[PDB]
């Protein structure tokens, strides 16, 4: 219960939550990757790709960064999951898994944008507007937050002789 | 994946016998 309700793990479960959903928006809005052949700008994005100067149109073209990105949203369903169960009937224990799952959706996300910049640079020059800032702070943030997560829940260390973990809370 | 069609998580396994000490 003491570290359930203390303020210093509200803010990191509302930091978890603005970065889970703009993660889960950030995956269709494919405003990232943008080359200039040289008037013909393109898009690239993880499911479907267009070039635009009317006749628009988005469509597909390396799956493996779909499937870590699902893999990676998997990750933070069994997060939240894990974040709700614990608030009600006391499990305060439930706080670590939690943070386990967001440290690791973070990570498979920063895998998936790490393939996606491998296969711009291969493909002139690039730049990033819109989309990739906010695929680089959406990890940062679940990063960030998971790993504060799991070290507020785990207790303390015992900086006395006596002290020690797993005490009676 | 990867055989079936990314270099740090090969690092996750090395700590293994971080484990080791709690002995």
């Amino acid at each position: 219960m003491s570290p359930t309700e203390a303020p210093k793990v509200r803010v990191t479960l509302f930091c978890i939550l603005v970065g889970i959903v703009l993660a889960m928006t950030a995956v269709v809005s494919d405003h990232w990757a943008v080359l200039s052949p040289h008037c013909e700008a393109a898009h690239f994005g993880l499911w479907r790709i267009c070039t635009k100067r009317g006749e628009k149109n988005c469509s597909y073209f390396s799956i493996s960064a779909a499937a870590i990105s699902v893999f990676s949203l998997g990750f933070l369903i069994m997060g939240t999951i894990c974040a709700l169960m614990a608030f009600r009937k006391k499990r305060d224990y439930l706080l670590r898994p939690a943070s386990m799952f967001y440290v690791f959706a973070g990570l498979c996300l920063f895998v998936s944008l790490e393939v996606m910049r491998q296969s711009v640079k291969r493909m002139i020059e690039y730049y990033y507007s819109w989309s990739f800032a906010c695929a680089c702070a959406a990890f940062v943030l679940l990063f960030l937050g998971g790993i504060s997560l799991l070290l507020f829940s785990l207790p303390r260390m015992p900086q006395n002789p006596w002290e020690s973990c797993m005490d009676a809370e | 994946i990867d055989t079936f069609l990314s270099a740090f998580f090969r690092l996750f396994r090395v700590m293994r016998l971080i484990k080791l000490l709690s002995r």
